[PDB]
């Protein structure tokens, strides 16, 4: 896909 | 739910579709998980790719983002408060959050 999955890093 | 930006009925490949051939990195819309049911996706463009952050729903009503391993638990009481965090350079994004991609 053209997705990216990401998380919160601060 | 209730604010302009959340697109309910929506795919991913449509999502990708709505902020990349939108032009500018901080695009971004909220649209429901489909890995995570009942989730949501904090999604916004950067460098030609969509950067999904999903939000869970917890206990009492909070929002809670996905924050990594190394990063505190951060939740927030309502949506818009988190779309009010994260429209502010250098919070734990890709890139801010600039232009809503309204449905």
């Amino acid at each position: 896909s053209l997705t990216i999955y990401a998380q919160v890093q601060k | 739910m209730d604010l302009p930006y959340y697109h309910g009925c929506l795919t991913k490949r449509e999502c990708e579709a709505l902020l990349l051939k939108g032009g500018v990195d901080g695009n971004f819309l909220i649209r429901d998980s489909e890995s995570v049911p009942g989730a949501l996706c904090l999604c916004v463009s950067f460098k030609k790719l969509v950067y999904s952050y999903r939000i869970f729903r917890e206990k009492h009503g909070y929002y809670r983002i996905e924050t990594d391993a190394h990063t505190p638990r951060t939740i927030f009481p309502n949506l818009q408060e988190l779309v009010s965090k994260y429209g502010k350079p250098g919070q734990g994004l890709v890139v801010h959050l600039s232009n809503p991609i309204m449905r």
